DNA sequence: TCAGGATGTATATATCTGACACGTGCCTGGAGACTAGGGAGTAATCCCCTTGGCGGTTAAAACGCGGGGGACAGCGCGTACGTGCGTTTAAGCGGTGCTAGAGCTGTCTACGACCAATTGAGCGGCCTCGGCACCGG
DNA sequence: GGTGCCGAGGCCGCTCAATTGGTCGTAGACAGCTCTAGCACCGCTTAAACGCACGTACGCGCTGTCCCCCGCGTTTTAACCGCCAAGGGGATTACTCCCTAGTCTCCAGGCACGTGTCAGATATATACATCCTGA
């Protein structure tokens, strides 16, 4: 009913799932405070898309996030996404 | 008179009466020449025959039968040209290329 | 046991031949909404808006962790430092 | 409602050059997408190649032009042919 | 018409610019300089006293006037009667400012020291270094007479503008036919000189407009003002008529009308009737035939605009007529066909020597045949060239015959100027030939020890050319001057010739039919105006004459040298039948990819890629 | 003897070694290796002929056989290399 | 022995007076020569407007300005402060200019 | 009958006019709003004056009357948000910041 | 012919905030161009975010949400505030 | 440098299921024929400004010498990351029901395009004065 | 400090583009209703995360050597600006026709809907390829 405000949520990305993108990206060996680095780049990142999505989902007066959304968000940073519509 | 498609016409298998409407609706410009839609669907089909030739070599190689993403993906990013013109854009479910650097492997 | 260093090479070989994501997605979805609240609340996301974040989100890591193991390369080491990645973004010009 | 997309078009063309090989669902919603975006940037280049140039018509000839800014280096020079052919076969028949 | 209703607008500002016909201009009259004008060596001729006259008298009357003289007539001497005089009759000392070309500078400083040693002069060149010492002296005035050069007084005008100077001399005024050029405006705003004088043997050029530049320049709105710049003309008119030089009805009275407004103040003398005992100057075009390797070339570049090169195809030059004046020139002069000849033709690469120039060039080949025929009768002869470019080829070429040469160009060292002057004069020197400019060598020089002048090619404007011929043609001459044309048959070099041609037209209407002497006064002016249309209908086109025995007869002055010029012209002959060499190139070795003349593929299937490993195993 | 000298110029050499150094001081640096000069000497010259066969482009498009200033800024403006000051 | 500077300090004099100015840093004609030139490769018989090449000139200066920005922190960041042609190769391919 | 511009009665110095014009040449839509070019042309006014005051107050530093370039790229480069505005953006005659990194100055 | 450009509209916004200091001729076309590319981003967009949602006319509320988009930040606050200051103003007269 | 054992990689076979690929009805968008108009192809003219060359000064580039600052190799230390084992937590799954919000259809009306007159704002061209450089100190 | 001057600020004449005024019809707004996809729950395996500890490989600081880079001076060179010349094209203008928008009328390609079945995991059993240790 009432709606929790979520908190923390950022340290779900945890230091096995860092891991596992460092080796797919050729990464052989990690220093120890690679891992809030990145969740802080993470966060930066992921925040520029979202505040646009929601910019679009608002301007057509919607209350949901729809996949096309993400992708116009996405295609103004420069960076266009394949395999989800348009 | 029987119906035969500007398609057949110019001897294309993409819509180029498709693409004349998409030009007109797109606001583009005031008005759109009659060969714009055929040389821009020729261009289209050109396009969309190279990348599904690398994708299907790629799909033998691994003894597939289907093309999925991740042959796109190889495709793509091993060709000199299409790499460049797909330089921003990522494709869902492609993952990346095995590449290791020189350094890190063992003496 | 193993000489430390040939489990890498063997995870490296395993994570570029695969294609699935490579982070929890409950942890991930969880994390979005909390940052669209800050924005608008009582938002509703597609279950392919999230997916599409995802998708979008370890593209960028991946790319980005590549960028960053060439810096460490650059001054003769195998172990990517903080310092490393903020190099890689200085150069593309996110900083 | 019903939704436009390339996807038989893409299929017929896959049928030329690998008759026995087939696509799944997701590489030909990735098909789709690029078709739409590279349609998206030809036509926006030529657009303003039109608006520099004052004219209010988009041609073949401004069409042209838009692939050779854009494609990369040999890929254009095979796009060219391919279109030119195509405007020619369609005029003359 | 209106042609009455303008000069009267004239009077008005002779009277009113007086105040601060011919005879309101010069209302002082001064018959004194006959007198023996002191502190000189040498003694003028008679006319240059009467220039004299002519030059006190504007001073008198406070008038800016042209010593418009020929271009051999002692224009040096005459400028420094008039100093003398104003620091003896006038008593006035004044600083007189002098501005000459660079490589005339030598030649007025050595003039002042032989004909008014007491006239004490400083001369203005030199690096920074060396022309912030005379800012002392200049500061102080214990000078004279001041002599400069076009760029120092664009360069220094900080420290040369803020002196005073009583009387402004400018040599060679062909510098200010641009009204928009850069030494007018400094020298006009920065410079203040009340009494300006300019010097020239050409004063109007190709176009009208330029003569009007230097009256603006000499009187600024006293003459006529430039914002009020209605014209007796008001339209240019050039066209194949030469009777018409106007838009008018065949009216033979407004080019008599400005005689009559420029008369005051121009002083223009003939060589032929002030000074009769010079040489007659006849002046002679040869044409040349073209060698095998140029009409191949000259063929392509006029058709589609492109040289020919090797394998390494073609390039496509930028100007057309510049480069197909280069080939009718000499072909080497690209260094692509130089280079190509030079590992084809047989002997070592690179830089090429031998007789192949002799046989590249039609104009080279002719050259041969006469400089060894000049040098037997001991002539010196100064040729002129316009390409720097080709004097290298011509250097090489003077090297395999041995030629004594000196080659005085630009950009060479303003010291060693004076000193390539001083050893080609001397008497009994030993140097052949003097490698020159046009626009370096052609100004104010005492070439007077040559007797004949080759022009190697024409230059745009005929006025550039005669400049060049009169480098010998001066007083002080006492041998025969035979000027030698070379030209190209059926090549651009005949438009260039006949457009030139009709620039000679528009100044022997205004210049030379005004007879500007104030003693011509007579009617002879309309007797030789009308003479001028009638000789235009007798000419008659001329092509492929190259005239091989005509040649010798054009050279040789007297028959003893034909004596002489029957011996060597037959000895070729003779040597020449040993070992059979065509002496053009004649087709010879153009087995060269020249004569030889005259990725991108499909779509969809061409594209060439490489094996890819998509494997992975 | 001396035309040989004047065409072995090859006028990327133009581009001379102090010249570099001025751009090098501007963006900073303060030591510089001695294979600088012939590195950036390609980068400049792959980074010319970009944006030169873009201006081209267009020029040849408007049926014109002068390049203009407004056909470099537009091949500027499709590598995302915007210029201000020129119309 | 006349007075000598040390090394580095006439390098660093730059910051006084070089890099406050405003003006190209390459000479104008052999630049001109340069762009000519890799135009004949597209096209043949090309004529420049004046604007036109300083355009170009313009925007080369600082293209190299602002890449050996980026060149001086990859050599900084290998401990060392002489820049090294593999530092450029560096500082592209992270921009994506490889 | 008597004509008052549109700029006036929306208070603004930039043409309105003008701005509605463009933007029903320049094809981004069939139709235009009747507020559009009011609502673009204040926004542009305001990102005018922005660069104008802060490009004004780098020439009084220079002790100068006059807006050069110079001034111009200063004001953008300094301040943290035109400057990410004009990223990919060059100025002609700007020069650069004045900037040297703490490792190659002397530090005893 | 005539060429039109911003000269004047920016001359007259320089003296409300420095009424003192001029503007040079390179300086004053920088402005003009920068008028012009932020014009033609924010018009860019506002017609793609029309075409998103099928509508066929652009209002102010597209141009509000481009500002938006590109305006980074505390300028795009200040930006708002200033349009819709405008669009009141304009109704009411 | 070769031998052994352990672990891991790569291999051949059933089988299985969920998605690829096909066939069908049908509706809406594309093709065919027409008319009216204006965008642009084409011709002709004017003259700007582009190109190639020389002339003559002088500042920048080039060449060489010479010294020392800095890059690089090497070595020793010691810390922090990788490997593995064992414990703990929470993600992934498969349901299930709720309902909220997006989508659709139908009217209705106000707004923006179109057109036609009219005049003044904005541009080009001109005088004029001062901000800024610069020549010396 | 002072003199100088080129570039900017200011003024005027002349259009042509913005304003005013009507008219129309269609896009956009609103209401009503449907139904589906997203949100939340539950319980359950169980795979992934967490944690601990050991050793070891590597980051890092130091030192020393040497040679490359900097700085300076002398000579040389070519950029620069000034100047000559000619003509290729970059603009205009005017004419006119043919191509494109627009309309109505057919009409058939393509989309949604079901349907059948097979390509590609997934799991089993197995001989070889890779490391780590000893020698
Ligand atoms: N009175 C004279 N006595 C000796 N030589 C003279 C005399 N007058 C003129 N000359 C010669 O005439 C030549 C031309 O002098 P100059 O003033 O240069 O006339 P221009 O400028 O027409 O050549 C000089 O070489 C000079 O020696
Ligand atoms: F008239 Be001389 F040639 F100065
Ligand atoms: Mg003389």
């Amino acid at each position: 009913r009432h709606r929790k405000v979520l908190r923390d949520n950022i340290q779900g990305i945890t230091k096995p799932a860092i891991r596992r993108l460092a080796r797919r990206g050729g990464v052989k060996r990690i220093s120890g405070l690679i891992y809030e680095e990145t969740r802080g780049v993470l966060k930066v990142f992921l925040e520029n898309v979202i505040r646009d999505a929601v910019t679009y989902t608002e301007h057509a007066k919607r209350k949901t996030v729809t996949a096309m959304d993400v992708v116009y968000a996405l295609k103004r940073q420069g960076r266009t996404l394949y395999g989800f519509g348009g | 008179a029987k119906a035969k498609t500007r398609s057949s016409r110019a001897g294309l298998q993409f819509p180029v009466g498709r693409v004349h409407r998409l030009l007109r609706k797109g606001n583009y410009a005031e008005r759109v020449g009659a060969g714009a839609p055929v040389y821009l669907a020729a261009v289209l089909e050109y396009l969309t025959a190279e990348i599904l030739e690398l994708a299907g070599n790629a799909a033998r190689d691994n003894k597939k039968t289907r093309i999925i993403p991740r042959h796109l993906q190889l495709a793509v990013r091993n060709d000199e040209e299409l790499n460049k013109l797909l330089g921003r854009v990522t494709i869902a479910q492609g993952g990346v290329l095995p590449n290791i650097q020189s350094v890190l492997l063992p003496k | 046991r193993y000489r430390p260093g040939t489990v890498a090479l063997r995870e490296i070989r395993r994570y570029q031949k695969s294609t699935e994501l490579l982070i929890r997605k409950l942890p991930f979805q969880r994390l979005v909404r909390e940052i669209a609240q800050d924005f608008k609340t009582d938002l509703r996301f597609q279950s392919s808006a999230v997916m599409a974040l995802q998708e979008a989100s370890e593209a960028y890591l991946v790319a980005l962790f590549e960028d960053t193991n060439l810096c460490a390369i650059h001054a003769k080491r195998v172990t990517i430092m903080p310092k490393d990645i903020q190099l890689a973004r200085r150069i593309r010009g996110e900083r | 409602s019903r939704k436009e997309s390339y996807a038989i078009y893409v299929y017929k063309v896959l049928k030329q050059v690998h008759p026995d090989t087939g696509i799944s669902s997701k590489a030909m919603s990735i098909m789709n997408s690029f078709v739409n975006d590279v349609f998206e940037r030809i036509a926006g280049e030529a657009s303003r190649l039109a608006h520099y140039n004052k004219r209010s018509t988009i041609t073949s000839r401004e069409i042209q032009t838009a692939v050779r800014l854009l494609l990369p280096g040999e890929l254009a020079k095979h796009a060219v042919s391919e279109g030119t052919k195509a405007v020619t076969k369609y005029t003359s028949a | 018409k209106l042609i009455d209703q303008k000069k009267d607008k004239r009077l008005a500002y002779l009277l009113q610019q007086t105040d601060e016909y011919y005879a309101v201009a010069h209302a002082v009259t001064e018959r004194v300089d006959k007198q023996s004008a002191l502190m000189v060596n040498g003694v003028l001729k008679q006319y240059q006293i009467k220039g004299l006259e002519w030059l006190v008298s504007l001073y008198n009357n406070n008038l800016n006037g042209i010593l418009a003289d020929e271009m051999g007539l002692g224009k040096t001497i005459q400028t420094i009667a008039l100093i003398t005089y104003l620091m003896e009759h006038k008593r006035i000392n004044g600083p007189f400012l002098i501005i000459v070309p660079l490589s005339t500078l030598s030649n007025w400083a050595y003039e002042f020291d032989k004909w008014a040693p007491s006239v004490v002069k400083v001369s203005y060149k030199g690096s920074p270094a060396a022309r912030r010492a005379f800012v002392p002296q200049l500061r102080s005035g214990k000078f004279n007479v001041l002599l400069t050069t076009y760029e120092y007084i664009i360069k220094d005008k900080h420290i040369l503008a803020k002196i005073r100077w009583k009387y402004m001399i400018v040599d060679e005024g062909h510098r200010m036919k641009n009204h928009h050029c850069k030494l007018t405006q400094v020298l006009n705003t920065h410079y203040v000189a009340p009494r300006r004088l300019l010097l020239t043997g050409t004063p109007l050029q190709n176009k009208l407009p330029e003569l009007w530049a230097l009256l603006n320049f000499l009187l600024p709105t006293i003459f006529k003002s430039c914002s009020t710049f209605e014209q007796w003309f008001n339209a240019p008119f050039a066209m194949t008529g030469e009777k018409v030089d106007l838009n008018e009805e065949e009216t033979i009275l407004i080019i008599r009308r400005l005689h009559k407004v420029l008369r005051p103040f121009l002083l223009r003398r003939l060589k032929k009737e002030v000074e009769a005992q010079l040489p007659e100057k006849v002046e002679y075009v040869i044409k040349c035939d073209m060698s095998a390797l140029q009409r191949v070339l000259y063929r392509h570049m006029q058709a589609k605009g492109v040289l020919l090169t090797d394998g390494s195809g073609t390039k496509t030059l930028m100007n057309t007529i510049m480069q197909l004046r280069k080939i009718c020139n000499h072909p080497y002069m690209f260094q692509h066909i130089e280079e190509s000849f030079s590992e084809h033709l047989g002997f070592t690469g690179g830089i090429v020597q031998g007789l192949d120039l002799y046989r590249a060039s039609g104009k080279f080949e002719l050259l041969d045949r006469i400089l060894p025929k000049l040098r037997a009768t001991n002539h010196k002869v100064l040729l002129f060239c316009q390409m720097t470019s080709l004097m290298t080829i011509m250097e090489d070429y003077f090297a395999y015959r041995g030629f004594k040469y000196l080659r005085l160009d630009g950009t060479t060292k303003a010291e060693d100027r004076g000193m390539l002057l001083k050893t080609f004069n001397e008497p009994g020197s030993e140097y052949f030939i003097f490698l020159l400019s046009t626009r370096a060598g052609g100004l104010g020089l005492n070439l007077q020890s040559a007797d004949t002048v080759i022009i190697f090619d024409s230059d745009w404007n005929p006025h550039q050319d005669l400049q060049a011929q009169d480098r010998a043609h001066r007083i002080g001459q006492q041998n025969e001057v035979r000027v030698l044309r070379l030209c190209t048959v059926n090549s651009v070099e005949e438009k260039i010739l006949a457009a030139a041609k009709y620039k000679l037209n528009v100044d022997q209407k205004v210049i030379q039919a005004g007879m500007f002497d104030q003693k011509s006064s007579s009617h002879e002016r309309r007797a030789f105006l009308q003479a001028i249309l009638e000789h235009e209908e007798q000419d008659e086109e001329e092509d492929e004459v190259p005239d091989d025995e005509t040649v010798n007869q054009m050279i040789a002055r007297h028959e003893e040298e034909f004596d002489l010029f029957m011996r060597m012209d037959l000895d070729r002959r003779r040597e020449e039948a040993r070992n059979p060499k065509r002496k053009p190139r004649l087709m010879e070795e153009d087995e060269l990819p020249s004569w030889i003349i005259k990725e991108k593929m499909f779509g969809r299937g061409s594209r060439h890629r490489k094996e890819v490993d998509y494997s992975d195993s």
